[PDB]
């Protein structure tokens, strides 16, 4: 919708420097933060993006929220390669980041980018996926780095969330061969993405 | 293409050793070049001894740089070099990476916004300064460590593997000449970071 | 044209135009952020000047005690400072210049020697000069003149076999415009002493 | 980068504020408090002259798990360096009561501001002991006789 | 242009032509996210450049004394790990500690000399040892160059 | 009329006395200026929390030394971490002078009165406090009109009678005559202790 405020989370892999889309797949998710954050902005400009990194071995904060999304690319120049994203922390983190901001008045939402096989213990991504539906937030999780060889566990977090709410979590399927990942994150909702109330 | 260089490596090796070449060509193919780097890991730990290791190798430097880690690369070229007899060649190769990345890194780093090129530099300087101990070189080989132990000093986090190669060079000096003593405390150092 | 396809590629040539402009548009704005840097370091080192603050230079008098010490101050009238433990007793001498805080009141660190701002003048005006020779026909008396400066500039050792005192103190004087100022110019150039 | 830190002075100052700080974001019940250290280095006495509250949640499920501002760093540092222009980033401060191992992925992060190693310094706020309230500490890389390698 | 073109319909084949223009669009993308991070850095640098000077410009007007120049006796330049001084202290580990950079040393017409740290704006090529200078009533730093003095009757002169 | 109507007893805390003399200390001989931040109750007992020192100036102390974007966002900083409250006077630095309002200071003052009526202006010599004794002294503004309403019996009702003093002649008649003084008492917790 609009009146939303989104937290990135970007996978840094060696998953992402294959070549799975032109020039590389990391490049190809550089295009897609900015889409995303220019869809948001356009239509209402009361809505800020800002990015965490699973950069590092544990993630750390590049920017917080901001209109600006020359800050947002300034950061992602900024980053490690061979991290390595941790689901269960990355959740952790962006429900923190969410409760830190200068207004209350804008709407949950994570977009989290998966590029790696997914090999974090289900059973405890069962209970943050249930602590997020009491918090009112929602969760956008674009898989295209889970199908290519691997079971599908995000699948089922997805469901847990879904209970009548202002925001409410979506699954987004990304083809992992080339057909531009830039462009398949903007066909799919991200700006037309609905509640279940 | 690859295939066909592949075929006589494939021929030459055993039966059971043929299997390991075809995966490496199916990752090629889907172009998953992490799962390559997995896969090229371990034909070298069983048979580094052979010479169709450092074939294996030569063909993989020209067709992957950017595309499997640059470290995964360089590691290899340590390898390599143990297997060849060859001391001339040896030189040939150290220099013909080491001039690569001065150029690459000009383009690499703006472009990705990150990946040093100077971790890679180490560790080629260390297999040259390698290359004149088993020459028997020993005023060339200590004058380029005095040089390299100051620059290692300089880089304010090593990684393991770069110090731990600096350490085998040292301890391949001090043997040579029978100091007993220098050999010990570098060794305690090796044995350590391993 | 040639072809009827060649439509498409006016388009084309178009694009290449516009890829090989941003390549220097890069390069271009990484000379523009260089050019702000230096003005923005010129303007740094400023804020960092004008933080800090004077300080009002002494002598050291007269030892007092082990950590109180008189100096005269540049004001004028004597002060009794402490010592920070920049300074030691041991570099402190009568005589030194010595720094002095202006709300503290302590030697910091010592200073050479107070030079007039007149004296620099006199130091850097020898112009007018010309070689060993002056005027001539009064070589005889220029010959003379080096048997008291000269001579006792380059070996004191010659003085030394005499047992005479070494030569020192001259008078010139004469009828006006015979070229005492000339060879006064002369043998401050061909010696090149201070 | 380099130990040149055998001596930390510290400002009694410093010790006052940061008591000031940790009650006036009122952090109890073993919840944690980070600020920048201001001052002094490249002197073998590390001066801490000055000290500024960074905000800084610290979980109660794991405590390998924070948030902190970034962004929040640098805009404290540059209305500081009007003020005197001798005060740059030395490390961060703990609100203690005791070190822990989780400060040292902390203390990776705060090296990239840093031209020095950076400082941990534990101030207890719990005065516990007749001496000093402060331990302080810095994250040195050491190999080590055992056979443990590129120890933090 | 030296690709493209009927250059290229004589060397290579047209649809390979097609193919590449569909690249050029490619790394074109890269070259526009690299633009815009590129200005936005230089929107973030000017304005670290009007903070700094505005500051200068409060000390730069009226009024402020006129003095002038003992000596310049300088001190080594920052950039070392032990001191950077000219003149040998006590203890080790210094380079802002009690360490200072160049140096000036003004004579005032308050008749007193102040050892002051000279402004990294002003230079050496500024500074002659009897240079005329302005210095900062307020707080003693040379704040400009101003041309030698000239008694009221030698300007009567002219 | 209706109130105590008289000037706040100026409790400073144990932070804020060593962090105005640091900053004052530092910019000697120049004067040196800075916010004072701390809360209000009662009618007469300020207690000022923490300070902020406002940048130099090549004029020094000014009305016009006061730039709103530095006293705002350095304001917006300490609002993030919940350690802000509300600007209940003002410090600066006379260190060529004894304690008193100089001439420029007292139309600063009278800005700052308009803004919120408590304001304080605290005079610190960072120079005089190279003795054993700290001397810092405390003066609020009362208005020209003011005297004219003969109101200064006002405000020296409900206090101990107490007052402090600074020199003779010049000094002494701004003290008096035209700012109230009001002693400085020094606040602290046995955790601090
Ligand atoms: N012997 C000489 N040959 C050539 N030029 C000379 C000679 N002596 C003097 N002059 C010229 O005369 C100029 C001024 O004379 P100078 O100042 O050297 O002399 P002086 O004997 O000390 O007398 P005063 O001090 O009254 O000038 C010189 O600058 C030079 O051009
Ligand atoms: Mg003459």
């Amino acid at each position: 919708m609009v009146l939303e405020a989104t937290v990135l989370v970007i996978d840094n892999s060696e998953y992402s420097r294959n070549g799975d889309f032109p020039r590389t797949r990391f490049e190809a998710q550089i295009d897609s933060v900015e889409f995303i954050f220019q869809a948001k902005r356009n239509s209402n400009p009361e809505n800020t993006v800002g990015l965490i990194s699973g950069a590092g071995a544990n993630p750390r904060v590049l920017s917080t929220f901001t209109a600006e999304f020359g800050k947002i690319l300034a950061g992602l120049h900024d980053t490690q390669i061979e991290g390595k994203l941790h689901m269960a922390t990355a959740l952790q983190i962006a429900q923190l980041t969410l409760k830190h901001r200068q207004n209350k008045v804008q709407h949950q939402r994570i977009v989290a980018f998966v590029c790696s096989p997914i090999s974090d213990s289900r059973d405890e991504l069962i209970r943050l996926a249930k602590t997020l539906k009491k918090n009112n937030v929602a969760v956008d999780i674009i898989n295209f780095g889970e199908i290519e060889q691997n079971t599908e566990l995000l699948d089922e977090f997805i469901a847990a969330v879904n209970n009548p709410q202002e925001e409410t979590s979506h699954l987004l399927t990304v083809t992992p061969g080339p057909r531009l990942l830039y462009e398949n994150i903007a066909s799919s909702p991200i700006i037309l993405e609905e509640g279940s109330s | 293409e690859i295939d066909t260089i592949l075929s006589t490596l494939r021929m030459e090796a055993d039966p059971s050793l043929h299997p390991l070449f075809e995966q490496f060509e199916k990752f090629y193919e889907e172009k998953l070049w992490f799962q390559l780097s997995e896969s090229l890991t371990k034909f070298f730990d069983d048979a580094k001894s052979t010479p169709l290791r450092l074939r294996l190798y030569d063909n993989f430097v020209s067709k992957f740089y950017d595309k499997i880690n640059q470290l995964s690369v360089v590691k290899y070229l340590l390898a390599s070099l143990k297997d060849s007899k060859d001391f001339d060649e040896s030189l040939k190769y150290l220099d013909d990476l080491k001039a690569q990345f001065q150029e690459l890194d000009s383009k690499k780093q703006r472009n990705n916004g990150s990946k040093d090129h100077g971790d890679g530099i180490l560790l080629i300087d260390s297999e040259i300064a390698r290359t004149y101990l088993l020459k028997n070189d020993l005023v060339k080989a200590r004058d380029l460590l005095d040089d390299l132990e100051k620059t290692l000093d300089k880089k304010d986090s090593i990684p393991l593997r770069i110090t731990n190669s600096f350490y085998s060079t040292n301890s391949q000096y001090f043997k040579f000449k029978n100091d007993f003593n220098s050999f010990y405390y570098t060794s305690l150092l090796y044995l350590s970071t391993l | 044209e040639q072809e009827a396809h060649n439509k498409a590629l006016n388009q084309f040539k178009r694009k290449l135009l516009e890829h090989r402009r941003y390549d220097d548009q890069l390069k271009q704005r990484r000379q523009n952020i260089r050019d702000l840097e230096k003005l923005y370091d010129k303007t740094e080192n400023d804020i960092k000047a004008l933080q800090s603050i004077g300080q009002l230079i002494g002598e050291v008098m007269k030892e007092l005690s082990e950590e109180k010490y008189i100096v005269k101050a540049s004001s004028g009238p004597r002060y009794i400072v402490g010592v920070r433990n920049s300074v030691d007793r041991s570099k402190l001498k009568k005589g030194v210049r010595v720094t002095l805080d202006i709300t503290t009141l302590t030697i910091m660190r010592i200073l050479p020697r107070e030079t007039d701002p007149l004296v620099y003048n006199m130091t850097s005006f020898e112009q007018g000069e010309i070689t060993f020779d002056g005027i001539g026909g009064l070589t005889e008396q220029i010959r003379e003149l080096r048997e008291v400066i000269e001579l006792p500039l380059k070996n004191p050792e010659i003085f030394q076999r005499v047992g005479i005192k070494p030569p020192k103190g001259v008078l010139l004087y004469g009828p006006p415009g015979t070229g005492k100022t000339l060879l006064a110019k002369a043998v401050a150039a061909t010696i090149g002493a201070n | 980068m380099s130990l040149q830190h055998e001596k930390v002075t510290i400002a009694p100052l410093v010790l006052l504020s940061a008591l000031d700080h940790y009650e006036r974001t009122q952090t109890k019940e073993n919840k944690r408090c980070v600020g920048v250290i201001l001052g002094d280095a490249n002197s073998s006495t590390i001066r801490v002259t000055n000290s500024f509250a960074l905000p800084f949640e610290e979980d109660e499920k794991n405590s390998d798990v924070w948030f902190l501002d970034h962004n929040y760093i640098e805009n404290m540092n540059e209305m500081c360096k009007k003020i005197n222009a001798k005060e740059k980033l030395i490390g961060w401060y703990h609100s203690g009561p005791k070190l822990r191992a989780s400060d040292l992925k902390i203390n990776e992060l705060f090296k990239k501001y840093t031209q020095n190693n950076p400082l941990l310094l534990i101030v207890d706020v719990k005065q516990q002991g007749v001496g000093l309230p402060t331990d302080a500490y810095v994250a040195i890389e050491q190999v080590k006789d055992d056979g443990t390698s590129t120890e933090k | 242009g030296d690709d493209e073109l009927d250059q290229e319909i004589l060397n290579l084949s047209t649809q390979e032509l097609q193919t590449r223009a569909k690249l050029l669009d490619n790394e074109i993308r890269i070259f526009r996210s690299e633009l815009q991070r590129l200005s936005h850095e230089n929107n973030v640098m000017l304005e670290k450049i009007k903070d700094n000077k505005e500051k200068i410009k409060n000390n730069r007007q009226l009024p402020y004394l006129v003095a002038n120049v003992v000596e310049v006796m300088d001190m080594n330049e920052i950039e070392d790990k032990e001191n950077s001084e000219s003149t040998t202290q006590g203890g080790n580990v210094n380079l802002d500690n009690t360490a200072v950079g160049k140096a000036a040393v003004v004579k005032t017409s308050s008749r007193q000399t102040v050892f002051l740290p000279m402004v990294g704006l002003v230079d050496p090529d500024k500074l002659k040892p009897n240079d005329l200078v302005g210095v900062n009533k307020d707080s003693y730093l040379i704040l400009d160059t101003l041309p030698s003095e000239f008694d009221s009757r030698v300007k009567a002169m002219e | 009329t209706g109130r105590d109507d008289t000037k706040e007893t100026v409790y400073i805390s144990s932070i804020a006395l060593l962090k105005m003399l640091k900053h004052g200390r530092a910019g000697v001989p120049m004067e040196v200026m800075g916010l004072m931040l701390g809360e209000f109750v009662d009618d007469y007992t300020v207690n000022v929390v923490d300070v902020f020192a406002m940048p130099q100036s090549g004029t020094g102390v000014s009305v016009e030394a006061v730039d709103d974007v530095f006293q705002a966002k350095m304001m917006d900083m300490l609002k993030q971490t919940g350690r802000d409250q509300m600007v209940v006077g003002w410090y600066h630095s006379h260190p060529g002078f004894g304690c008193w309002l100089s001439s420029v200071d007292v139309n600063t003052q009278k800005s700052f009165e308009q803004l919120n009526s408590r304001a304080v202006a605290v005079v610190v010599d960072p120079i005089q406090s190279v003795k054993g004794k700290v001397v810092i002294d405390a003066f609020r503004l009362i208005d020209t009109g003011a005297l004219i309403n003969n109101l200064e019996p006002r405000q020296t009702t409900s206090n101990t009678g107490l007052l402090n003093k600074a020199n003779i002649q010049a000094l002494i008649h701004g003290l008096n005559r035209h700012y109230y003084s009001l002693n400085i008492d020094y606040h602290k917790t046995a955790k601090e202790t």
